[PDB]
């Protein structure tokens, strides 16, 4: 469509299917990971925010992204901190692994920011979303699977203190987006790139559920 | 496995719970309901449905004052879950008799979706289809809001009216201890703060649900210009709590019921209010300690901390059955619990409907003598009221205002009511107040060029005024303000017109495009802002459509939005000529899109 936020989805509906039904993700959604399988995702997870997170913090200001600055509502690194504490204790600093994929993903994360700014968003869309519409039954899902406490430790990362309410978010994220300026060879990039971000994501869910069942 | 049927007389039990779980929240609830019964009353069963032969279902009333229950998700486009495939499909092809069995299901759902507890409205007609009889109202759990919490509110309710079919009834078996700390040093003792004790008097931030601000009322004015209702704006000062806010957001508040209201209470109840006490949860792991803030007064709770004036429920009127020493006084009660019959019709009218609250009951019903400290156990807890505030941070960076209507009314209880935020609120004059700030994600759009259209009738107007201080703010920083619509509407011009003299004032600034405003009672047939939309569509569609507009629609949700969004369509259908249902498609793709906007309440 015209609409920013309206063509992303069309661009990326074919990736999401795939990205979903990989072993990992299937498996997950019966319930069925372990301390270890989780405890790697995370830390994965962990290094790709701070990636991201520094990369809008030094482009927080190009307006080719600035309306989609969410430091109170979504930034997840001190909440991956949180967790990373609860899940490899007061080590976790270097204890926690760095998987090839997940290298890969910040690496093009750095050049992204680095010479690719407009494009920011299209990762931005990818993972922050994805959060706020899969993210919560996952959360939930952790507690049957490592049954943990409804104090919430360990789940800081799927624990959002700001948004009240997803669905509505969602929406204001998507009007966010539409009010970038760009050409449309420019949303046909940016549609690309988004496409890439889930190949990214998808090729790491299907690393470590080797490494798991292993 | 072997039959059910056997198996129940076997085990020694009445009553059957069957869950259909997916992740594992149908089998939660479902075991938590079976214990209810335990201490309740009579003896409960959960149990895997795919593992028992259902034919033996008509041969449940071969067990004595039985019952049967269902615990189901609802899954995709409303179909079923795993472990119920079996039974789903043969009832869907049987119509084979169940007269006599009797039953009730909850449904585990998610507003977002069209098919809202589809799984379990099924359920629930079908049984009913083959001769079966109902029990109590099908739940309708909502993730959306709170699923958990529709959950616990029907299952609260159940019980009593479980109990009241079949007779049963140790009706009465407590939750809570009391132990009083009569000779207690002064400042451990809670006197209304909501986190940590005296959380009130050491404000620093955060500042939140859990470590409230108070902020100081820099002012209070009755904008209302006739006598109707009183209708009121406060000026909220925060200034050193570095609370930061945006337009459209709300600010929350902890009130107190009126002082005088407890007293009444108290007194009839016939204890000391300023007894210093604690109310233990005695099921020891249970890490909810105390139903409030203990240790702290009878007096500290009624004002602070519980729910005094939303009528009872259904199961407190049940438990309070017991301290009526007369008979009939007694049955009254007992009967309020029943989900049907006579029962159910007496509790709507004279309870819910008449807005009787607790003290009512009291006053109506002689008999009831109950204790203090029992009836701090029964009581829900003093829910916050929140506000649209009603200004800009660019404007007003130390002070949060709100707009609001104060609430008042004969019902038909005999008895005048107050509001309880609001007459709170009213009475704090030039006086600390409790608040915090929680994001809405209604919001001004980033291009100061983007159009708007804002629908606000009332108090509705509320969060508006402050998109209006916004924009107005723009142009004096010579920023390219678009088109601003404001399609407010109130009864009478000299009677209930919010913020007459800004509102001009801002129309002649050039601040505020359009001030349209529908006059309801200045004539024998009534005019809504769905009117003023529908005369001037054209402009309207040419905004929206050309100008990339904004659509924000704030007040009163029962009728109003809804005939509102109804005059949207119409717009949409006639002027990119479309189907209505394509009309209604493109609309529904703007508010995905975050172009329509809400931000309502009844
Ligand atoms: C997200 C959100 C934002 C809001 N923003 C605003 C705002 O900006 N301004 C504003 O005024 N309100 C707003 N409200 C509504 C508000 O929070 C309260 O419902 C209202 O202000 C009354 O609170 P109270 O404690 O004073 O009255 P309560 O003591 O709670 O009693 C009021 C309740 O009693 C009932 N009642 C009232 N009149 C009658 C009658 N004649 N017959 C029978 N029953 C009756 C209704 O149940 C009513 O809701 C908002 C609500 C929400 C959920
Ligand atoms: O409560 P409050 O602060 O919202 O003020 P209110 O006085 O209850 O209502 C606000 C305004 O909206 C009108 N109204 C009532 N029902 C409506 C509907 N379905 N659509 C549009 N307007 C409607 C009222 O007219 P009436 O109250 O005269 O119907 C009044 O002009
Ligand atoms: C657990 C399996 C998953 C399911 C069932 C699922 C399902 C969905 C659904 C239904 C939506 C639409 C939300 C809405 O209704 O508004 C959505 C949105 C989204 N999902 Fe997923 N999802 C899953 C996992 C993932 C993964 C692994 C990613 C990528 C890391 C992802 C990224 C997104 C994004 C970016 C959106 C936003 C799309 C939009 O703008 O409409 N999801 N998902
Ligand atoms: C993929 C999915 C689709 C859903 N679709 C609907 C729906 O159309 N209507 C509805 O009312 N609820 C729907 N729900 C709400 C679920 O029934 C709800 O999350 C429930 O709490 C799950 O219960 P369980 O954990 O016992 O399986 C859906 C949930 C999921 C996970």
């Amino acid at each position: 469509s015209q609409d920013l936020s309206e063509a992303l989805k069309e661009a990326t509906k074919e990736v999401h299917i795939r990205a979903e039904n990989s072993e990992f993700m299937r498996n997950f959604q019966k319930g069925q990971v372990s301390r270890e399988g989780f405890k790697l995702v995370m830390a994965s997870l962990y290094h790709i925010y701070t990636a991201l997170e520094e990369e809008i913090e030094r482009n927080k200001q190009n307006p080719v992204y600035a309306p989609l600055y969410f430091p109170e509502e979504l930034h997840r690194r001190a909440a991956l901190e949180q967790d990373m504490a609860f899940w490899y204790g007061p080590h976790w600093q270097e204890a926690i692994p760095y998987t090839p994929a997940t290298q890969h993903y910040v690496k093009r994360l750095h050049e992204v920011g680095g010479t690719h700014p407009e494009l920011l968003v299209a990762h931005a869309y990818t993972r922050y979303l994805g959060d706020l519409s899969g993210g919560q039954v996952l959360k939930k899902i952790a507690q049957k699977a490592m049954a943990l406490p409804s104090s919430g430790e360990g789940l800081a990362f799927f624990t959002f203190p700001s948004i009240d309410n997803p669905t509505k978010f969602k929406q204001l994220y998507r009007a966010r987006m539409n009010t970038l300026e760009m050409t449309p060879e420019v949303k046909h990039r940016v549609t690309e790139e988004a496409k890439t971000a889930f190949l990214l994501n998808i090729e790491l869910f299907e690393e470590l559920q080797a490494l798991l069942t292993e | 496995e072997s039959s059910f049927v056997e198996k129940m007389k076997k085990t020694g039990r009445n009553i059957i719970v069957f869950y259909g779980s997916q992740t594992g929240t149908a089998e939660e609830f479902a075991n938590r309901l079976s214990k209810d019964a335990h201490r309740y009353g009579m003896r409960g069963m959960s149990a895997d449905p795919e593992e028992y032969d259902l034919a033996d279902l008509s041969s449940l009333p071969e067990i004595d004052k039985s019952l049967v229950v269902f615990c189901m998700a609802t899954y995709g486009e409303g179909d079923p879950t795993d472990n119920a495939q079996d039974f789903y499909d043969w009832l869907q092809e049987t119509d084979v008799d169940l007269t006599g069995v009797k039953f009730a299901v909850f449904g585990l759902g998610n507003k977002t979706y069209e098919h809202f507890n589809a799984m379990g409205k099924y359920v629930d007609q079908r049984l009913e289809q083959l001769g079966a009889q109902r029990i109590f109202e099908l739940g309708l759990g909502d993730d959306d809001g709170n699923l958990e919490e529709d959950f616990i509110t029907w299952r609260e309710q159940f019980w009593p009216a479980v109990c009241e079919f079949f007779g049963v009834e140790a009706s009465s078996i407590r939750q809570y201890e009391l132990v009083v700390h009569e000779d207690m040093d002064v400042a451990k003792v809670y006197t209304g703060e909501m986190g940590r004790l005296k959380s009130y008097e050491n404000q620093k931030p955060p500042f939140d649900a859990k470590n409230p601000f108070l902020a100081a009322v820099t002012a209070n004015r009755k904008l209302n210009q006739g006598t109707e209702r009183h209708l009121m704006h406060l000026e909220l000062d925060i200034s050193d709590s570095k609370i930061r806010y945006e337009s459209g957001d709300h600010v929350a508040v902890y009130p107190a019921n009126d002082s005088a209201l407890v007293n009444q209470i108290g007194e009839i109840l016939g204890a000391d209010l300023d007894v210093i006490m604690s109310l233990n949860n005695l099921d020891e792991e249970s890490n909810k300690k105390h139903p409030f803030p203990c240790p702290t007064t009878y007096r500290t709770a009624l004002t602070y901390y519980l729910d005094i004036t939303n009528p009872p429920r259904t199961n407190v009127l049940y438990e309070l059955a017991q301290y009526a020493s007369e008979p009939s006084e007694q049955e009254h009660l007992h009967k309020m619990a029943s989900s049907s019959g006579e029962g159910k019709e007496l509790y709507l009218s004279w309870v819910v409907e008449a807005r009787r609250h607790i003290l009512a009951i009291l006053q109506d019903y002689p008999s009831l003598r109950p204790p203090i400290d029992h009836l701090c156990e029964l009581l829900p807890r003093l829910q916050a009221r929140y506000y649209s505030i009603a200004s800009s941070s660019k404007v007003h960076p130390n002070s949060v205002h709100i707009c609001a209507v104060a609430v008042e009314y004969e019902a038909k209880s005999g008895r005048v009511n107050k509001g309880v935020a609001t007459s709170w609120l009213r009475a704090k004059e030039p006086a600390l107040v409790p608040m915090f700030v929680r994001k809405s994600q209604f919001r001004l759009p980033f291009k100061s060029t983007t159009p708007v259209i804002m629908v606000g009738p009332g108090t509705g107007i509320a969060p508006f005024m402050g998109f209006i201080q916004e924009r107005a703010w723009l142009r004096e920083q010579g920023k390219e303000v678009g088109e601003t619509l404001l399609y407010y509407g109130c009864r009478r011009s000299d009677e209930d017109y919010l913020y007459r003299e800004e509102l001009a004032r801002f129309h002649k600034d050039g601040a505020l495009t359009q001030l349209n405003v529908a006059f309801s009672r200045e004539q024998a047939h009534k005019v809504y802002v769905q009117h003023l939309l529908k005369r001037d569509r054209e402009h309207l569609w040419k905004l929206i459509h050309e100008g990339g507009a904004h659509i924000y629609v704030c007040g009163d949700a029962r009728n109003m939005a809804k005939d509102v969004q109804n005059t949207f369509y119409d717009i949409v259908a006639e002027f990119g000529p479309m189907e209505h249902t394509q009309a209604v498609d493109y609309v529904k793709k703007l508010m995905t899109k975050g172009r329509y906007s809400l931000d309502v309440w009844s």
